[PDB]
Formats: C-alpha cells, sequence, structure tokens
C-alpha cells in the first residue's frame, strides 16, 4: 500500500479495505488503518 | 523465499536508513556516512545528528 494519495488527507486521512463474493454479494470489511507514508505490507488469509 | 531489508542496526544505522525510506524510494542512489562524532568544542549534547 502506497504512502500518500490519490490526493492530501482532507476530508479524513484513513484507508480501509474490503472482501466480497465469498459467501455474500455484499462487501464486509476485512481490513481498517490510517495512510501513512512510505510503505505498508499487509498480509491477509481470505476464505473461497 | 528470499528475503532483504533496509534496516538498521539498532542505533545510527537504523536511524539513516529509515531517512533513506522516508525520504526516498528503493533503486535510489546516494552517500551516507560510517563514522559520526561528537565535537570536543562546541557540544553540550552528547547526542549527534
Amino acid at each position: 500500500i502506497p504512502p500518500y494519495n490519490l490526493s492530501t488527507h482532507g476530508d479524513e486521512r484513513w484507508f480501509k479495505l474490503y472482501i466480497k463474493h465469498v459467501v455474500d454479494n455484499n462487501s464486509h470489511i476485512i481490513y481498517s488503518g490510517q495512510l501513512t507514508d512510505t510503505n505498508i505490507n499487509i498480509t491477509l488469509f481470505i476464505p473461497l | 523465499k528470499l528475503r532483504i531489508i533496509h534496516n538498521g542496526y539498532e542505533g545510527q544505522k537504523r536511524n539513516q536508513c529509515n531517512l533513506m525510506n522516508k525520504y526516498g524510494k528503493l533503486g535510489d542512489k546516494f552517500i551516507v556516512y560510517t563514522s559520526l562524532g561528537v565535537n570536543p568544542n562546541n557540544s553540550s549534547n552528547k547526542l549527534m545528528f
């Protein structure tokens, strides 16, 4: 995950990443965190 | 599976290394400094940049 973008923080800095279509068509939230320079390496387990 | 990391030996190396990461991308080319000392004169710190 990239340091800062597409734009500057306003209004809110935070980024959240979701999962979808696994058991349900609606998306479900798997990770939520603040966006920070310079790099973020997140490793997830995803079920099928 | 091979793992290559840029983190400094706890101490100055990690600080310099964190500067490299914070203000620059990988593959970028630059000068770093091996020996850092506190001055006999002009210092009250025992601390260094």
